[PDB]
């Protein structure tokens, strides 16, 4: 619910994905 | 083991049971598995390797493997062979419209008063 | 000539406007009622209104004849490139006189309107009503073959 | 022999038969169909001619044959429709 | 902004049509009669049972 | 909808009964006579509608159809009181009982045909031929004899329509096989009669069947029908969705009335 | 029904103790984003004063309104922040939690989607600095939904679509609100019936 909001969010918002590129 | 369809599972040699009568029991719940598993290869694999077959069924020998598949009646080769797909809305249906005709009869029917 | 335009293949039109090379350029009389002309548009010029008018005319059988058609075949009959039957079928969609589908990444043109399955219904009920008018038939036959029996 | 169970042909064997080639047949049919000697329509996705039937065939007798045991299978098949109905009520539309 | 409705290959680098429309009067037709139908059903139920 | 044509005709209940009426009391009957007579009515831009009858009276030889007896003088002069009692009556044909033709059929017609190019020749059998309308019309016209399959009706006028009240899927299907196994006695005969060499040898009855056939019907059978099917299920299937809904529509109101009874006799004591 | 009653500015103000006014413009556009589509904003939200005061005020007019006409979900992940920071802190936005976000996520997406018959979901994996993870595991709850309808094979990135809209898809959804509604027939049978 809530929950899921913060763990979308850190998982989209903090990249380790695009600092890897 | 039985239920899941876990083949492999099933084959074990060790416990306090397989010491005592076990042994007469194997040879039935083994044809109950090959029956199960040539019904699958023959949906899933409309050609396959020989060699894969032989694995599979989970007899040593090719021999016994070889009866098996002439007792089925299937052609073989380095290959084996298989072939299948179906057809409806052709062959009868309740929405092929003869037998939903005599379908609607009795809805109808129970709808007035009759009753059927 | 006109007759020509039912039948319309096409190779024999060209051989008859070049034939006729005397008639066709002819606003003039060999002998005047009332008519006149004088050739002002040019006689000339009047070849090119039929040239196309007949080629579109062609194509207005071929929506009747056939239900597909290859743009090569097509290009064939109408005596045209390719590339200049598209051009002339495209002006002549936006005409709306006939209907059509162009595809052009294969070569195939289409006549065909899309089925609605009400339209098969239509169809299915005309065979039913084709048989009740045999019943009709089948009746008057038996009126018939009564007479001849017997006159009586 | 039986009912149309199409009436798609191609072009090939009737050229064949014909002894004119496959380019002629298409201007030919195009022909007949003009008269209306030919009724249907032209396929060109396959290079078939469907047809469809207008021909006299004058004198069958053999064809009449046939044609009163088939009369006869249809008889049966709308009398089972309606003992089923007769089974069930009665039908009033209201 | 759909004033085309078609779709677009890029990867043919071709125009395909999509413009292709359903029936919208037996679907529009079905979907109105039931929602309304439902308002009806809920009224009734309260004022039958005596606790609305 | 209702069968119509180009031209039609209408004919009265009140004709018709007339000539069930006439069979029986002029006793002439038991001889089996031809019962013949001449119809009347009303006629305008197309439409044949057969207000009146009268009988005439024939004599036929019994053993010859060359010799009969038929009064023109008795048509003149009873057509004569029926225009000074209503104008409305004009000639419009004559009626014969049937079940079969004759050569004098022919015989009859050329003196109708004279005072007026249409004559309606009506074959009326009371004993049932058919169980749906045993009353057939034909306009008959000589090349030779032509028979039209013009369509009969009844319609009526007002006061006619209370007299019959006062005196007083299923069927189709019924009638359905009905003309099935009328055309399969003719092939069974046709089959017969060229066997034995006899008259049939007509074109247009081999050609109106093999048609027929090509068709096939698809309220029985599957083999011409298929391939159209395929549609033809996704139509119906749409039909009866909007019949489910609808049930449920009836059976609210039906929740609505018995509340209401309820309520009433519950607190009236409960009687029913 | 709520969104018949938002586009309404006839009433600009108030009283002021029924609600009030900075609210109430930022409470517009939000309800905006997510309840209507394109067509919608080009038409209504050009409203000309209310665009002035989002700009005097935290982004709406500004991100959101540009991602929604842009139809990426390139640059759109820096407005996740958002759903934290208003529905958070609200009384009355809290209680929505996952279904608005989520909504929100899904509609972006789909208008991509919808953009190439024929999409790389390899390109969009990358760039758009994302897991590959997550955009599939993510997409796969939304085809099983029905809200997508995206056709995918996972271990190649190549996706297809098919038709959204279909006269079998209209059938199944007037059938599955039929079915609610008969549950109820039932209950009004439970009470009565005595």
């Amino acid at each position: 619910d809530d929950f899921s909001n913060q763990l979308r969010a850190e998982l989209e918002k903090h990249g380790y994905k695009m600092e890897t590129s | 083991y039985l239920m899941e369809g876990s083949y492999n599972k099933v084959f074990l040699a060790k416990g306090n049971i397989p010491a005592e009568s076990y042994t007469f029991f194997i040879d039935i719940l083994l044809d109950t598995i090959r029956d199960e598993i040539a019904g699958c290869i023959e949906k899933a694999y409309e050609k396959i390797l020989f060699t894969e077959a032989t694995r599979i069924l989970f007899f040593n020998t090719p021999k016994k493997m070889t009866d098996y598949a002439k007792k089925r009646g299937w052609v073989l080769g380095p290959n084996n062979y298989y072939s299948f797909a179906s057809q409806q809305q052709k062959p009868e249906d309740t929405t092929i419209p003869s037998t939903e005709l005599a379908k609607q009869v009795i809805e109808y029917a129970r709808q007035l008063e009759m009753i059927v | 000539l006109l007759k020509l335009f039912t039948t319309m293949e096409l190779m024999r039109w060209s051989t008859l406007v070049e034939d006729y090379g005397m008639e066709l350029r002819k606003g003039s009389l060999e002998s005047p009622a009332t008519d006149v002309f004088g050739s002002t548009e040019e006689g000339e010029k009047r070849w090119k209104d039929l040239k196309n008018r007949v080629v579109e005319h062609n194509i207005r059988i071929m929506a009747k004849y056939y239900t597909r058609i290859t743009m090569k075949r097509m290009a064939q009959l109408l005596d045209l490139s390719v590339d200049e039957s598209e051009a002339f079928l495209s002006n002549l969609v936006v005409n709306k006189t006939i209907f059509a589908k162009v595809d052009r990444l294969a070569g195939i043109i289409n006549f065909q309107r899309p089925k609605d399955p009400n339209n098969l219904l239509n169809d299915w009920s005309q065979k039913l009503n084709s048989l009740m008018s045999l019943v009709n038939k089948t009746t008057h036959l038996i009126a018939k073959e009564e007479m001849i029996h017997n006159l009586q | 022999t039986r009912p149309a169970n199409h009436r798609q042909l191609t072009f090939e064997e009737i050229a064949k038969s014909a002894k004119i080639t496959v380019n002629e047949v298409e201007l030919l049919v195009m022909k007949a169909l003009s008269v209306g000697l030919v009724k249907g329509s032209i396929d060109e996705v396959d290079k078939r001619v469907h047809m469809t039937w207008v021909q006299p065939r004058v004198l069958d007798l053999q064809q009449i044959k046939g044609m009163k045991d088939r009369l006869e299978f249809w008889c049966t098949d709308v009398k089972s429709m309606e003992m089923l109905v007769e089974h069930q009520a009665h039908d009033i539309l209201t | 902004d759909k004033k085309f409705h078609g779709i677009l290959d890029q990867g043919e680098g071709v125009l395909i049509i999509f413009d292709e429309p359903p029936v919208d009067k037996t679907y529009e037709a079905a979907l109105e009669t039931i929602q309304n139908m439902s308002k009806v059903v809920d009224s009734l139920y309260n004022k039958a049972k005596k606790l609305t | 909808m209702p069968e119509l044509a180009v031209q039609k005709v209408v004919v009265h209940p009140l004709v018709l009964l007339s000539v069930v009426d006439h069979f029986n009391r002029i006793g002439k009957v038991g001889n089996q006579k031809r019962v013949v007579g001449v119809l009347l009515g009303s006629w305008q831009k197309k439409v044949l509608d057969v207000s009146n009858s009268f009988a005439v009276p024939f004599d036929e030889d019994d053993k010859d159809d060359s010799v009969w007896f038929l009064d023109h003088d008795y048509l003149e002069n009873m057509y004569g009181m029926f225009k000074k009692v209503n104008a409305r009556e004009r000639i419009v044909g004559w009626y014969h009982t049937g079940p079969k033709l004759h050569k004098n059929d022919i015989a009859i017609n050329e003196l109708m045909k004279r005072y007026c190019p249409n004559s309606v020749l009506v074959i009326i059998d009371v004993k049932p031929k058919d169980l749906g309308l045993p009353t057939e019309a034909y306009i008959s016209v000589e090349e030779s004899k032509t028979f039209e399959h013009v369509t009969s009706e009844i319609g009526a006028e007002e006061a006619e329509e209370v007299g019959v009240e006062h005196l007083l899927r299923i069927t189709n299907q019924v009638h359905g096989l009905k003309g099935l196994n009328s055309k399969l006695l003719d092939i069974r005969s046709y089959l017969e009669k060229v066997a034995t060499g006899k008259l049939p040898i007509n074109h247009q009855i081999i050609y109106q069947l093999q048609d027929v056939f090509n068709l096939l019907p698809d309220v029985s059978l599957q083999e011409f029908v298929k391939a159209f099917y395929l549609k033809t299920n996704d139509q119906m299937v749409v039909v009866y969705l909007a019949s489910l809904i609808r049930s449920v529509v009836a059976l609210h109101n039906l929740i609505n009335n018995k509340i209401a009874n309820r309520d009433a006799e519950k607190k009236e004591g409960q009687e029913k | 029904q709520a969104a018949e009653l938002f586009l309404d500015t006839v009433s600009t103000f108030t009283s002021y103790e029924l609600m009030d006014y900075k609210t109430f413009v930022t409470y517009t556009v939000y309800v905006s984003m997510i309840a209507l589509e394109r067509p919608d904003l080009r038409e209504k939200v050009i409203k000309g004063a209310e665009i002035l005061e989002v700009l005097h005020s935290l982004p709406a007019v500004r991100q959101y309104l540009f991602s929604l006409y842009e139809c990426r979900y390139s640059v759109f992940f820096q407005s996740l922040a958002v759903v934290e920071q208003e529905m958070k802190k609200d009384w009355l936005f809290a209680p929505h939690y996952r279904y608005y976000v989520r909504e929100m996520r899904i509609h972006a997406y789909s208008q991509l989607l919808e953009s190439y018959r024929s999409l790389t979901l390899g390109y969009m994996a990358e760039a758009f600095g994302v897991g590959v993870e997550f955009i599939d595991q993510e997409l796969s709850r939304f085809i099983a939904a029905g809200r997508l309808h995206c056709k995918i094979d996972k271990v190649n990135e190549i996706v297809e679509t098919n038709r959204p809209d279909s006269k079998n898809w209209q059938y199944q959804e007037t059938i599955k609100k039929g079915d609610l509604l008969l549950n109820r027939v039932q209950k009004l049978s439970r009470v009565i019936n005595m």
